[PDB]
Formats: C-alpha cells, structure tokens, sequence
RNA sequence: ACAAUCUUCUCACAUGAGGUGUUGAACGAAAAUUUAAAUUUAGUUUGAAAUCGAU
C-alpha cells in the first residue's frame, strides 16, 4: 500500500558493512555498567574516608529527549536511529530536524543493537557528540560514509511514496 | 564483454593480488592494471582492472561503490569501455619487480675502473673544471 | 545556530554533583561498617 | 689544512659572501628575519653511506644556524607530566614550546593533514634520544622528508642541567641526515653569518665529515664546494692526490 | 561462504610485519 | 594615510593572533568595537601564553587609567581598548596601531590618526576603501600569505568547549559584536546581512555561532 | 577474527658503538656523483586524495 515519504525513509536503512563500522566505533565509548560505575564510586568513596582533578567522562548519548537537544542545540556530530519504533509517530521527525540542524544522521537496522551498546533493552536512538582525539580522524570517516551511502544514495528515495 | 573498472580511493595494503582475488570472489578479472611509480612502483591506489563480464562488473560495482574499507570510502567507478585503451590493458596483471636502482648505483661506484678505464672516466673533467671555471 | 537560547549552567563543566552526593553517604557506609570495604570485598 | 695540506678558506668565504650580496637582484605583513641558507658540497671517492639514515648529525659549530627564535618541539617519553613540569622547571618555556608524549603523538595525531598541521606548527623538531628510533614512524614523509628531521637530544637523565645544555648543544649544532651516497650537502649557516664565522663552520664541519662521517676522512675527500641557495658553487678545495687515489 | 575484502589484506599486513619481525 | 588588510572574518582572529606573535618585541595596540571584546580578547591572549595589557580590568575606572599610565612608560607591550576607551585619551608613542573591528565612527577615525596605521577589514565591506576616497585620505595594503597564518583554531575551540568562564567570555563578546556591528551607522558599508554569521563566529573561537537573539 | 610481536632502549668504559622502521599523487630549485639512468638532495601542495604510462 502507498506510505507517506515521512516513514518510507525507515525502510531504506544503513547497509551492513557501514553499520558495523559504526557499532565497532561506538562500542569504544558505551556507557559505564550500573556494576562497575558502583565500583569505580566506592573507590573515590574509600578514597574520601582514610584520606586524599579527574577527567571528563566520555561515551555515547542515549534517550529520546537527550538526543533530541543535543541535536537541537548542534551538539550532535551523529545520530542513529532505530528502523522499528514501536509507534512510528517517535522518530518521524528526526531526519527532518536531522537535515535541518546539519547533523548527519543513519537509519540503523534493529533497536536492539543500540540497546546492547547502552547496556539497555532496547535503544531508540543514539547520538555521538564527544570523541577522544585519538579517533577524532576515524569519526570523520562514517560521517563522510553516512553521507555517501545515506545522503547521496536515496535522497530521492527518500521523497518518494513509499510502498 | 569485458568490465572495464577502475575503483578510486583503495586502501593502502589492497595488493593487487589481493585486490585481484577479492576482485575474482564477486567476478573474475579480465586485466588486473595496477597503478605504480615509474621508478618507486608505489601505487597509486587506482583498481583499473577489468571484469571478464561486464554485466559482473555493474554489479560488483554496485556493492563495492562506497564502501568504507580500513577507514577508506571504496569509491568503486566502472571504467567505461570507451575509456579503457590497449595501453590501460597494457601492464594488467604483471608485477612491477624493480631491480635496486640504489644498490645498482653503489655497485657502480664501487665497480673498479682499470687506469685506462679511470682514464676513460675522468675524460674531460679537467675541461669540465676548466669549463666550470670559465663559467664562474 | 542552535536553538537553546538558555546559558550554559554550572553543571556541565563541574565535577557531577549527582556522584558527589552518593560518594558522601557511601563514606558514611564504610566509616560505619555499613557495607564492606573494596579491599575486605577481596578478602572476603 | 687536514683536508689537502692547505686551507683556502675565509678568503673563499668571503668571495662568496660578496658575491652573494652583489647578487641582491607590501611586506610588512610578511617580514622574516629569513636568509640566504648555506650550503656545501662535499665530493667523496667512495659511497659515504650504504643506507638511508633517518637521524641528522650534530654537526657542533662555533656560529649556530638554527635561529633562536625558532620554536622547538619535544618528544619524550610517557608520562608527558613529568617531561612537562621538568620543561617548566627549566624555564624553557620559550624554548620547548610543546612537550608531546611518544603515545600521545602516535595516537592523537594519526592522519597526514593533522601531521602535516603539527609539522609546520613546530619551527624545531626534537625527540629524546630514548625514543629517537619511533620518529621515522607515525611521521612518515609528511616529516621525515618534508625538511623535518628530529634532533636526537639526549633527555633520559630527567635533570634540568642536562635538558639546558642539552637544548643548547642541539641549538648550536647543525642537522644533517646519512643517506646512501657518495655525495653530501650541509648547511653551513645563513647569510648574515660573518665571513670569519662561516669559514670557522666550515672547517668544523669539514673536521667532524672527516672524523665522524668520510670512512677515509680527508683522503678519501675528492672535491668541496660551497653555495648559497641559488649561488655557484664554487670549489673550495679540490683533492691534488685523487688522481692516484682514484687509480 | 563470501570471504570480505579486509579480512585478506589484514593477512597481507601481517605478512610484511612478521617479514619485519624476523629480520 | 591609511593601511588595509583584506582578510576574511574567520581569519580575522587568527591573523592578529600571528600579527602579535610576529611584533611581540614592538609598541602595539589594537582597537576594537566592544568593551566585552576587550574583556574576551585579554582573557584569550593571556590564557594561550600572550601576556596582554587591556583597559578593561574589573570595569574599574582606575584601574583603567593604572593600565594605560603603565603601558605610557612601558616601551613595549600590547594593550586592548575600545573606541570609545581612547576617545580623548592622548595617544602615546606607539609603533603599531590597529583597528580591529570597523570604527562605528567613521569621521573620527580620519581625525583621530590626523607609528603606521593598520586596517582589518573584510572582503565583503570594501565600501569604507571606496569612503576614504570620498575622505580625500591617502591609503596603502598590506598583503599576507596564508601558508604562514598559524592555525591555532583546533586548539582554540576545543578550549572554549572544555572552559567555563572562557566560553561565557566569547558568547558575551559575540553579542556585543554582532549587537554593536547592528548598531552601526553607515548601512551602505558595513551591513550586518552582508557579513557571514558563520564566518564571524568562528573568529571568536566558536566552530558554531551562539543563538543570540539578532 | 577490519583481533595478532614496530621495539617506551641496550652493550663497553661521564665516554663510544648500536636501534632498520617511512602513504600516495602532484609541484619544484641546482648540486655533488656513479657506471644516456641511477644515487643522494633545497623548498611546497594534499580528505590514507588516486581512472594507463611496468620499471
């Protein structure tokens, strides 16, 4: 049957090589286990009892919202968004504010992927803002792959009537 | 016929037999040209190599177009026929073994020239010196 | 330009207030014996 | 004198000198104290080195050829701290400009333009005698062939004295790198050296490519020349004995 | 199975490494 | 007399970066359009290792006048200030003068120089040449090769992110940049519409402009 | 299985010797050499860029 361009985008989603160049990237800055972050806290906690300049925590930006104004505010230099939405009516917007803001954006296969790399169930939308400077040079090139593989393939397709 | 390629961008390491068997696995290769100094031999990076089928080589195309291998984006670009020469196809699946120009040169140098021959080698290098001197 | 006409407040350029608040009362755990200590978790 | 039993120096020097001044034929935004580099031409019978050598001598002269004002770039080993806090102890400050670790550098700066960037951001590049070998990696042509040769300053003692005298050895030498050759060409200063003062760095660097550098030393020398970067070069000494060397 | 184009030129890097490595 | 530099607005602050690194041994000081400038400016140089002398202070009036009393003895030394800063102040002798934002007063500019003067203009608001024209005032331009151009902007940025007070400095002098440029007088040659935002932005050490409210 | 061993220093007595590893393409100055091509090699450009040129 005919589907509006809003959601005949979802089907056109990121191949398989460049979405597991882009899990192998992020897989480098999932967020910290509820396990050992309350390890990593009894140990500045003993530190504090018997006696005594950290740095910024770096990983990926998860949640509807957060990824929402991070994107809103330009802080977002990737955005990865989950094909299967349970209601659609979630993401419909998010290539639209995507193109709008600049930031480049895939359509990633599964949400369970993205859950896996937040140590959640299921993810709905990832957002890459900070990278150590040692992969600085890497990030820009799924972003030229986004671009090249996402941006200039479909386009079109992503105008057209689905279905 | 056959599928002129020629893909853009190839990761550094891709050898060409390398290149040419992953090449083979989608379709197999009528010429496998490989780019290369003209006295380093170090390539260029640039796949033109030929497809037996060109039919096959559209479709390898396809896959191959944009594909980010070792950090690189694989701009696969079938060549097309009318680009492809006789000297495109001239070179193709032939290794570019240079022999050491470096050694060769210190093998010279250290080659022992008989006095007539040391004779031979200086030959006008007083007029060379002279001429130098004229030119000064 | 973005669209947060708001400033930038204190929170995101400041050590985390959040973790300093559970550091603290975890300190008040391990001075009172309440839960084992890093080094008795090994022993133990 | 040691070269063929006699020294045609200064009076050579300053011939050249004159000659390049002769040859003198907005820019407030580009003004540079910049000048004309000199460089030597030394003729050897035998191929002076078999292999290309990625390490500049330091070549010691009485006149430095580095401008002082030049800024100096430091490579050491991790930690960085504690290469940084003995820089500042130093007051090198003006001098080191940046410390960088050995897997700093490789890591956080990968790609060529980022290395080209670092490369021209540092007038001086040194690296620390302990991790000297890793400088032709992670650098690759964007500097070892792009006129960026680290100076092999021997940092491993961690003392302040030793990092001084260290960093003004290394200002005061000359750079040149071995290649497989049986010619050679050192910079011998820049123009606004005096006459008296190129002459004394020459024969310095004659003495030290004789001792250090020419397996014959001045025997197996067959001809020096010496030029500015577009001038002549005119023969300094030519060998009378290579000849029978030769035969 | 289809073999991917990396994976032999990951083989044809550790070849001039351990060329290296043995020298 | 006057001399000009074309450069563009994303150069701007990395060639005046390079220009004091140049003449750091020289009598130099810049004007430019704002009050929270100077304050942004100061803070920037003298946090990247540039010791800079400013008639901003803690917005104290004496300790302006400490300031500019102390850079009359000193020979050399930079010093920051704005327009309307040295509006009557006697111009000691100072090697090096600069504008570095348009003058919003234009006559005054030619009756205050009336050392050697320097321009920072951009490519898109040459009107002011074709002004000094009409101003009957003599004029020269001074070229630049971009090679040498130090591009400290990846360290600058990246530095304005991780900093707190550093980036509410440059947000603070951005808006009274673009405010004070909306500001002007002489439409037919400085339009604020003309000049790229983005451009402007990122002289400022933002790779993104801020979200001023025009 | 886009994962693998490119050394974060050694030996001899503050001194000597040693560490064998470098993307590609394009632009380009004039030198010293070796038996016309070959070695070194000023100074630059660049998305780890590329569409024959292999000697």
């Amino acid at each position: 049957l005919k589907v509006p361009p809003a959601i005949a985008q979802f089907q056109k989603t990121l191949d398989k090589n460049t979405a597991t160049q882009v899990f192998k990237l992020l897989n480098k800055y999932r967020p910290e286990t509820a396990a050992e972050k309350k390890q990593r806290l009894v140990a500045e906690a003993e530190a504090v009892a018997n006696g005594k300049v950290s740095k910024k925590p770096y990983n990926v930006k998860y949640g509807l919202n957060h990824v929402v104004a991070l994107i809103e505010a330009k802080k977002a230099k990737l955005v990865l968004i989950a094909s299967d939405v349970d209601p659609i009516e979630l993401v419909v917007f998010l290539p639209a504010l995507c193109k709008k803001m600049g930031v480049p954006y895939a359509i990633v296969k599964n949400k369970a992927r993205l859950g896996t790399v937040i140590h959640q169930k299921t993810a709905a939308v990832l957002a890459v803002t900070e990278v150590r400077e040692e992969d600085k040079n890497e990030l820009a090139s799924i972003v030229s792959a986004v671009d090249a593989n996402f941006s200039a393939k479909y386009d079109e397709s992503r105008r057209k009537w689905g279905g | 016929k056959k599928g002129v390629l020629y893909v853009g961008r190839l990761p550094h390491g891709f050898y060409e037999k390398q290149m040419r068997m992953y090449f083979s696995q989608f379709g197999p290769v009528l010429r496998l040209r490989m780019s290369r100094n003209r006295k380093t031999g170090s390539s260029k990076h640039y796949a033109f190599i030929e497809f037996e089928s060109l039919d096959v080589a559209n479709v390898v195309a396809e896959t191959m177009h944009n594909y980010l291998l070792y950090g690189k984006l694989l701009q696969c670009k079938v060549i097309p026929e009318d680009q492809v020469h006789e000297n495109m196809f001239k070179g193709a699946d032939v290794p570019f073994k240079r022999i050491p120009h470096a050694t060769i040169a210190r093998l010279q140098h250290e080659k022992p020239l008989s006095k007539e021959k040391a004779d031979k080698l200086i030959t006008r290098h007083n007029r060379k010196l002279k001429l130098k001197k004229r030119k000064l | 330009t973005p669209l947060s006409s708001a400033p930038e407040p204190k929170r995101r350029f400041a050590p985390s207030k959040h973790e300093q608040k559970r550091i603290l009362q975890l300190a008040y755990a391990i001075r009172k014996g309440r839960i084992l200590t890093s080094e008795q978790r090994a022993e133990r | 004198e040691l070269l063929g039993s006699d020294a045609p120096l200064e009076k050579v020097c300053s011939a050249l000198l004159e000659y390049e001044s002769k040859r003198k034929s907005n820019l407030l935004e580009d003004e540079q104290d910049d000048i004309e580099p000199v460089w030597l031409q030394l003729a050897t019978l035998k191929f002076i080195g078999n292999n290309r050598k990625l390490i500049p001598y330091k070549i010691a002269i009485k006149n430095p050829v580095i401008p002082s004002s030049s800024e100096a770039c430091l490579i050491v080993k991790d930690p960085q701290r504690v290469y940084k806090d003995l820089v500042n102890e130093a007051g090198l400050s003006k001098v080191v400009t940046r410390v960088i670790g050995l897997s700093k550098l490789k890591a956080k700066w990968n790609s060529y333009e980022q290395k080209r960037q670092l490369r021209d951001q540092f007038d001086i590049f040194l690296a620390d005698d302990r991790v000297i070998p890793m400088l032709p990696r992670i650098l690759g042509k964007t500097f070892y062939q792009k006129s960026k040769v680290p100076v092999p300053v021997k940092i491993s003692k961690g003392t302040a004295e030793q990092l001084k005298r260290e960093v003004v050895s290394a200002y005061g030498a000359t750079y040149f790198n071995s290649a497989p050759c049986s010619s050679f060409m050192i910079k011998c200063g820049h123009v606004s050296n005096t006459s008296t003062e190129l002459a004394e760095n020459v024969e310095s660097i004659l003495q030290f490519v004789s001792k250090h550098i020419v397996p014959d030393g001045a025997k197996g020398i067959a001809s020096i020349h010496l030029k500015t970067s577009q001038s002549i070069a005119i023969p300094l000494w030519n060998n009378p004995n290579l000849k029978e060397l030769i035969a | 199975t289809f073999k991917r184009a990396e994976t032999f030129i990951n083989n044809y890097r550790q070849r001039e490494r351990e060329r290296i490595r043995l020298n | 007399e006057q001399g000009y530099v074309v450069v563009d607005s994303d150069k701007r602050f990395l060639l005046l970066f390079s220009f004091l690194k140049r003449n750091l041994k020289k009598k130099v000081i810049v004007f430019m359009s704002s009050c929270a400038s100077v304050k942004y400016m100061a803070e920037l140089l003298n946090y990247i290792d540039l010791p800079v002398l400013d008639l901003h202070g803690k917005q104290k009036q004496q300790r302006r006048t400490n300031t500019f009393f102390e850079f009359c003895n000193a020979e050399k030394g930079i010093l920051l200030c704005t327009n309307v800063a040295a509006r009557g102040l006697d111009i000691p002798a100072v090697d090096w003068i600069v504008q570095y934002d348009p003058p919003d007063d234009p006559r005054d500019y030619i009756h205050r120089v009336g050392g050697k003067s320097l321009m920072f203009l951009a490519p898109s608001e040459l009107g002011f040449l074709r002004y000094l024209k009409t101003a009957k005032v003599s004029l020269n331009e001074f070229e630049f090769p971009a090679n040498k151009v130090a591009n400290v902007q990846s360290q600058l940025e990246k530095l304005v992110s991780k900093n707190y007070y550093l980036q509410q400095s440059a947000k603070d002098g951005y808006r009274s940049y673009l405010q004070a440029y909306a500001s002007y007088s002489l439409k037919s040659i400085f339009d604020i519409n003309k000049l790229d935002l983005a451009k402007v932005a990122k002289s400022f050490g933002f790779a993104h402009p801020p979200n001023v409210n025009i």
